[PDB]
């Protein structure tokens, strides 16, 4: 996260990250949805130019972390990957379409203050939140910098920003599947997410319910905080009927 | 079900030092 | 790494 804060304890119970075994290193991020499923996106596990293709025991989940290096004791939970579900149409190829991913638990983990899985939006949730100029949260242990690394968890809110915008400020093809936030030259303030943030979830506290909905998973970007340029992040609604499926078909 | 309110926050009645420019922007 | 030891139990 670049031009970020350190994050409250307990801000974000549904921060997950994804660790490496050997060598022990933090992969991306991800969110606790259930006590024993985890949302990430596909490219953190699966991205063919680089080589990159983890399996279940290639990994480790790490649930109600704050500091980035430190194995905190007492508070966080570590778990060990049943099953990996990644999106069949998952875009590799071009564009990181339909770039999400589910991870199923060996075990439940428990909830505790630190712990605490994010609600995923219905159809009128997303409708009323996901607007040009509304802003979002983003949160992750990735780079403070594109071109070092914190030591707790770093936040950032943005706003979501047009389509229109978002098409204009690449070269790359933009789906339905995806949308970008993040501040304009022109409005001042900036911030992003970066590598490492990868995975890690985009919420957004409903003003009717006063819950925490997962409205995006960090995806892509060109360089990080850059004038000009919005970070990508999967559509979590757009893609929540596979969401379901999975979990249904695999409880 | 309980998703989404955090025991140390929502749970509590506490709010977090940046969740109310979130809300301000829901025009 | 710069990453202090998980308990070997997992
Ligand atoms: N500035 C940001 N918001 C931001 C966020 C997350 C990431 C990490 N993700 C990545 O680096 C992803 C995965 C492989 C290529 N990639 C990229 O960002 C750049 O590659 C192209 C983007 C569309 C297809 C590939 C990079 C940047
Ligand atoms: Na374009
Ligand atoms: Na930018």
């Amino acid at each position: 996260i670049v031009e970020g804060s350190d994050a409250e304890i307990g801000m974000s119970p549904w921060q997950v990250m994804l660790f490496r075994k050997s060598p022990q290193e933090l992969l991306c991020g991800a969110s606790l949805i259930s006590d024993r499923w985890v949302l990430t996106a596909a490219h953190c596990l699966l991205y063919p130019p680089w080589d990159k293709n983890f399996t279940e025991n290639d990994l480790l989940v790490r649930i109600g972390k704050h500091s980035r290096t430190r194995y905190e004791r007492n508070i966080e939970k570590i778990s060990m990957l049943e099953k990996i579900y990644i999106h069949p149409r998952y875009n590799w190829r071009e564009n990181l379409d339909r770039d999400i991913a589910l991870m199923k638990l060996k075990k439940p983990v428990a909830f505790s203050d630190y712990i605490h899985p994010v609600c995923l939006p219905d159809r009128e949730t997303a409708a009323s939140l996901l607007q040009a100029g509304y802003k979002g949260r983003v949160t992750g242990w990735g780079n403070l910098k594109e071109t070092g690394q914190p030591s707790v968890l770093q936040v950032v809110n943005l706003p979501i920003v047009e389509r229109p915008v978002c098409k204009d400020s690449t070269r790359i093809r933009i789906t339905d599947n995806m949308f970008c936030a993040g501040y304009k030259p022109d409005e001042g303030k900036r911030g992003d997410a970066c590598e490492g943030d990868s995975g890690g979830p985009f919420v957004m506290k409903s003003p009717f319910n006063n819950r925490w909905y997962q409205m995006g998973i960090v995806s892509w970007g060109e360089g990080c905080d850059r004038d000009g340029k919005y970070g990508f992040y999967t559509h979590v609604f757009r893609l929540k009927k596979w969401i379901q499926k999975v979990i249904d078909q695999f409880g | 079900a309980d998703c989404g309110l955090r025991p140390l926050f929502e749970k509590k009645s506490l709010e977090d030092k940046t969740e109310r420019e979130l809300l301000e922007s829901y025009i | 790494g710069d990453f202090e030891e998980i308990p070997e139990e997992y």
